[PDB]
């Protein structure tokens, strides 16, 4: 009970109804259905064709191009639950582009458990805006309902009750009818149950139902199972000896085992050979798992635990990337690789991430023409080649065509075997006979290759593998030079030297294995030890050099030539760049902080950077000139983008190419700020500072960068100081006596006076330098008898000082 | 590359020394 | 000459030897 | 007289005081002049340096660094006109980093011709504001006057005139004052005159003169010539027989002629060969134009005439594009070309925009290493190599290491000869000995080579350059598939026949010469014609194809082996995809406008498209209906963006890839929109559109694409027609009779008729159909007695009609 | 590439047909 | 079988010659 039908799994109808009849007994589907491109179906087709025994759907329901169907009231009148275990494209139901299709009919679809739901396109269906998704979907947000009859007003959703008021279901969110079909209105559950079901009465179903059920409270009288299936029977989880089989049913050890075994041998595509793992019947168990044949528990395995791939018919080809990725971690292979790799960018590297575990291949191994590979280092971990499948001719190995191919493994570090079979090596420029043969003895098919089965006049051509050794004998460098020399070598034969060969790279790291070198190309010495002189280095840089000969192939046997080992050479160091950026800020009468950036050409390690910090003394012109003159100033311190762009960045590099070849000091070590102290008040500062890498061996370094700043001026060093003195001597000429700030910000530039009598009104007077020197400070004249009032304020170049306390002076009438 | 100047020079005191250059 | 052989063009390591004692 | 001093070129002044000095007598520098990289120089050294004779510049006058300089009033006190012709980086007056410097002191720059002034990072240089640009440059807006001392306010920029009142020369736009140094200020002339100069005076100059002059009104007594400077005189245009010279002077011919002499060949670096062209000494003939030797004119040459370029020392290596654009439209080489392009984007056919024109080189041509380059094609008129120059062991032709290269020259259509040198190819392995042997014929080169000079073993190795023919047997093709066929071709041993080889690609033109392929290994026949099944082929696409074999190098001699020709072969074509965006409008009550695109697999040519329109009657549920129940709708008739972006594209993709395998109607021909006719106002109409490319001979064509539309409603269809009629019976029953609308817009889903009593309040009542039908009108009732009025209004599918026009009716008392 | 289904009998149809294929 | 041998794999032209009466 509970499930009256069998079980069928997913089906991809189409074109006929010879197929939809497949489902005349089963009332689960365990997996997708797909009813599209039906072309010559007519509507009387579906007059007499229903499927009431349908229920329960596990991945999802789609519906693409079926002409003549008009609903799915008659086809699934019983489809209950979608559980959505896998989805099309994030949607558990697409309806697209069905013509013909009026109203969507499925009055007993209560819940969608995942996924959501696309139907567009759709230019006669309607019932659309009267259904209630929120009330079938957890969450609505993901759904898409475009392009349909509905999104133009023209469809007439009547359901029954609006005759009688729109009565016989209820209404919810504005408040309209949530119903199917014109003669079937949506049945929604009260909120006092979240999704168990409640019958057509009210009483609520079952924890365990879903939807709907015959009676209520009873495991055993529901329709769908929310969690799990069993012997007619919703159950929260699966109780031994069953395990959890596809997310919805209970299964024994006994289905599980039988399906991995059909999935062994007699089912060549895309099955999933089943395993027990945490009591649920998974398709594959998980990383780092591993199978035991004895009860297919995925037991815990240590470390890289081998993982078998097979392959469509043992031959899979890998011709880029792509091809790649399906491959990885697949520690044995059953099957045969064929490598056609005629380009990428960053292989050997992506590439042996994606085929470095493979230690096993079952059938042979096969590269062709794969224009990239430049070596199959890749294949790390690659141990054995079964050879059990082989092609025509018996070959486990087929190399054909590699124009870059230059070593096949590093023999030094590297084991291979290869059971059956014999090599093939044909057209393979870069790679000469001393690999090949090195592979025969290690993989022990030296007895196996017979005549043509390896080329000997394609393959060790353009290869350098030079058996002997060229030792470098005179090197010592320069900051921007380095000389070089090496033993004059010389073939038996001396004509048969075409010159040497000279590769340099800019190597920080010493992890340089030969396959960016520039190459230098050397005449032979006139029978006086060869070498080159590098110019253009950097300086404090590490070249990795290496010398390789140039030899002609002689009808005779072949004079491989020498290549000396890869060296590296550093160049000396010079005066460092100008410290860019150097930026002076003052905060406080004393402190000035310094700050400045390293160097865009260190040219070895900064070892301490030096800075000079000069007193200016204030500009002449301020001590003999008046400001208070008609006429002052007072000296208050305190595509059309990128070719702009272009044009001053080449402004800035012409000028930093052009740049190449007893005062307070002090030596900054690892610091790139710096506060100096012991500073006079508001005083202009030159500062010349200097990056450098050598104090104490006959110092050499780089140019100053100069920049200044001033230090900030004291709030009160511009008062006035002692009395405010005042005198006269017979005619009201007052004669004001005070002393200067002795100790101003910069300078005094001048002196303003400010008088004004006892309810009077004031006039303002400047005093001089040259005036206050002569005077002696101000004498006033040309103002009424009385009693007046004194104030005085001292100006500096910081700005206008506090005025002095008023003092009062009366004069003979 | 191009050597003349001090460039010139120096690399004539490079590749010699031991026994000395002209120029 | 020397600087019509070694900016005006590349010059080698043997053209080099040439201008020492 | 006009310019007392001689005339210097330009110059690089650098490091030391002992090369100023060069401008002791000279008056004009011809070119630029460049005071930079002062770093030992001290204040006292300036003190006693001038040059009061220079008063022109051509190009531009820089600084930079030089320390130790405090102004240039000493320098250049009559430095008058700097007339820009050649600009450092579009600046016409380049002062940075000029540490020390604290005012400019050029009181006697009148002019700036051409070009800006950039003026930065001078931390001492004052009397910047008070300069007047605008009356010096003609436009200021290119101007750079940064990060000097003027940037924050530190200078007291004080000019003679201040104390007494900023006289001795006026001030302008601010009204600030304008004024070179501390003890000289700006001269500026009157607007009168724009730039031709004015005395102490007053009194303007000559039109001729710039800046300054001695005697107003004297073309011969100026300081600057404002065009052109002939025997101390300033004029308007250079009379004959004197040429203009550097836009500055004029000379003779005997100048220009001499200085081309001395540029022929006693100069190596940097001379002009000037020629004489529109009266102008010119450097060099403009395109279109050549040299005549007998007086150095630039006769007009018709065609492609030649462009000799000289090369450093006759050797110039191209390794890239930047290189190769040095040499363009170079007919002759004068020297020797090294080409080592290891890599290139686009190559071949820029290269031989670049180098295409070559005819002749005078040295050898080399090329070493050169990876990227498969043909010399791109040297198109390359037809004599003259030998003239050698490397060692008297090569004129060097080829090596060239691992792509297939091709020299087609020597069918190509000529050229060697006279002196011999041959040299070494590591070329696609590239087989016959190319080379027949150079060796062309070219004349037979009998000058000897022994290893031709690498007889490294050459001729993976080349395909098969000498015999494949002939294709059996073709014919389908609309996805091709099938080929070829006649069997077997080696003289047939034991060295490894198998075939098959490229194909899409062509649409057939300009293909295999000079993108993808490949096909085929198996041999078993001693039965050997061929090829091409399987995932687009519908209608042209197709080239060639079939090369793939042999085995003997011991003995070498087997070529045979290649077929290239064919092209179309595709059959098919049913085409479906016409992508189908939109229908209506604009009037019989006209509706259907507008679509071409669909995106044509496959094939669309002769005609094929459109069927069907009427859709209304829905059955408008006719028994009441709309006016309680409870009603009125039938109103008409990263994360990415992720989405690929899974919406691809859903849609998904689809398009599943659909591959008696009504009005009509063939809609070269049109992609329509417009139907003799339709029924407001009715849905059901479009179905279909793409075909196939009329008569059994067409078969694509799916439909349905879409679908309403005709406009007619704005009086809707009127009511006829008499409203009134009855009574006894008892104020009122009964209503009135025809209907005998052709609405679709339907009349309802009546409803307003009734009120003679100064009484109206109320409103409906009628329905099935009332309508049943009473056949309306009857009302329960209404007070007097005299009434009706107005009825008809309400369609379209919207509410039009009220008619009011009746009233009288009732028994 | 891989030919099974209509595919297949099309492609048999267009390699035979002289002679015919049963498939 | 046939469908096992060009739709598992690729299959030769000469493989489906043994498919031909």
């Amino acid at each position: 009970h509970l499930y009256p039908g069998e079980v069928c799994p997913g089906m991809d109808i189409r074109n006929n109804l010879t197929r939809l009849h497949e489902l005349e007994n089963c009332s689960v589907i365990e997996g997708h259905l797909q009813i599209l491109l039906m072309f010559k179906t007519r509507p009387e087709d579906f007059r007499d064709l229903s499927f009431p025994k349908l229920i329960m759907i596990t991945d999802y329901l789609l519906l693409f191009r079926v002409y003549g169907l008009e609903s799915l009231k008659d086809l699934f009148p019983n489809l209950t639950v979608i559980r959505g275990s896998r989805l099309f494209f994030n949607y558990a139901l697409v309806i697209f582009e069905m013509v013909h299709l009026k109203e969507l009919g499925l009055y007993n679809l209560m819940n969608i458990t995942r996924g959501s739901v696309r139907i567009e396109k759709n230019n006669e269906l309607c019932y659309l805006a009267t259904i209630d998704w929120s009330r079938i979907l957890d969450s609505v947000e993901d759904n898409y309902i475009v392009l349909n009859k509905d999104d133009n007003e023209e469809c007439g959703d009547v359901c029954p009750g609006t005759a009688k008021g729109k009565t016989n279901c209820p209404a919810t969110v504005q408040f309209v009818e949530r119903c199917w079909t014109h003669s079937h209105c949506q049945k929604v559950c009260p909120t006092i149950c979240k999704s168990h079901g409640c019958t057509a009465e009210g009483l609520c179903c079952h924890k365990e139902c879903l939807g709907n059920c015959s009676e209520p409270d009873d495991p055993t009288k529901c329709v769908a199972c929310r969690n799990f299936y069993l012997d007619g029977q919703c159950v929260e989880t699966c109780p031994p000896p069953y395990y959890h089989f596809q997310d919805w049913r209970c299964v024994n050890f006994s289905f599980c085992q039988d399906l991995h075994f059909k999935c062994r041998n007699s089912r060549k595509p895309g099955c999933h050979q089943y395993v027990i793992h945490n009591n649920k019947c998974i398709p594959e168990c998980p990383s780092g798992y591993t199978m035991n044949s004895s009860n297919l528990m995925c037991t815990p395995c240590l470390g890289p635990c081998p993982k078998v791939c097979q392959i469509l018919e043992g031959e899979k080809t890998i011709d880029s990337v792509t091809s790649a990725q399906e491959l990885r971690g697949c520690t044995v292979i059953n099957g045969s690789l064929i490598i056609n790799i005629r380009g990428g960018n960053n292989l050997a590297a992506e590439l042996e991430a994606n085929l470095g575990l493979i230690e096993e291949i079952s059938g042979f191994l096969k590269i062709r023409r794969s224009y990239a590979l430049v070596s199959l280092s890749f294949f790390r971990k690659l141990h054995l080649i079964r050879g059990e499948t082989l092609e025509i001719g018996n070959y486990s190995f087929y190399a054909l065509d590699n124009q870059n191919l230059r070593q096949l493994w590093d023999w030094s570090k590297h084991n291979l075997t290869i059971t059956q079979g014999k090599l093939f090596f044909h057209y393979n420029p870069k790679l000469c006979l001393s690999e090949i043969h090195k592979m025969e003895e290690v993989s022990g098919t030296k007895g196996r290759q017979e005549r043509n089965d390896i080329a000997l006049k394609t393959n060790g051509d353009q290869a350098s593998c030079e058996n002997e050794l060229l030792k470098f004998s005179f090197i010592r460098t320069s900051f921007d030079k380095i000389l070089l020399r090496w033993e004059p070598y010389w073939p038996p034969d001396f004509r048969d030297l075409l010159g040497f060969m000279l590769f340099y790279k800019e190597a920080p790291y010493q992890n340089v294995t030969e396959f960016s070198w520039t190459v230098v190309d050397i005449d032979p010495p006139q029978r006086s030890h060869p070498g080159w002189l590098m110019r253009g280095l950097k300086p404090w840089t590490q070249y990795a050099i290496f010398v390789k000969t140039l030899v002609t192939f002689s009808d005779e046997r072949r004079t491989y030539g020498a290549k000396s080992d890869i060296i590296y050479v550093q160049t000396d160091a010079t005066n460092p760049s100008v410290p860019l950026d150097p930026i002076s800020v003052s905060n406080s009468s004393s402190q000035i902080i310094l700050k400045w950036k390293p160097p865009s050409d260190p040219n070895g390690n900064i070892t301490h950077y030096l800075v000079y910090w000069e007193r200016q003394a204030e500009d002449s012109e301020l001590f003999e000139l008046d400001y208070c003159l008609k006429g002052l100033k007072l000296p208050s311190r305190t595509d059309s983008q990128i070719l702009k762009e272009l044009e001053e960045s080449s402004f800035r590099k012409t000028f930093e190419d052009y740049l190449h070849n007893h005062r307070p000091f002090e030596k900054v070590v690892n610091k790139e700020s710096l506060v100096i102290s012991g500073l006079r008040h508001f005083t202009g500062y030159r500062i010349e500072l200097q990056a450098c890498n050598q104090d104490s061996p006959d110092e050499r370094c780089s140019v100053a960068a100069y920049v200044s700043a001033r230090t900030m001026p004291e709030a009160k060093a511009d008062d006035i100081v002692g009395p405010v003195t005042h005198e006269i001597f017979e005619n009201n000429v007052v004669h004001l006596m005070w002393q200067e700030p002795k100790e101003p910000n910069g300078l005094i530039v001048l002196y303003e006076v400010s008088y004004r009598r006892y309810g009077d009104e004031e006039l303002h007077l400047c005093v001089s330098r040259k005036h206050f020197a002569l005077e002696r400070g101000c004498r006033l004249r040309g103002l009424s008898p009385g009693n007046y009032s004194v104030r005085v304020r001292a100006t500096s170049l910081a700005g206008n000082g506090s005025w002095t306390e008023p003092t009062y002076f009366y004069v003979t009438d | 590359q191009h050597l003349c100047g001090s460039h010139l020079v120096e690399a004539l005191y490079l590749v010699c020394g031991e026994r000395g250059f002209f120029y | 000459g020397i600087e019509e052989q070694c900016c005006t063009s590349i010059c080698s390591l043997y053209q080099l030897e040439n201008y020492c004692n």
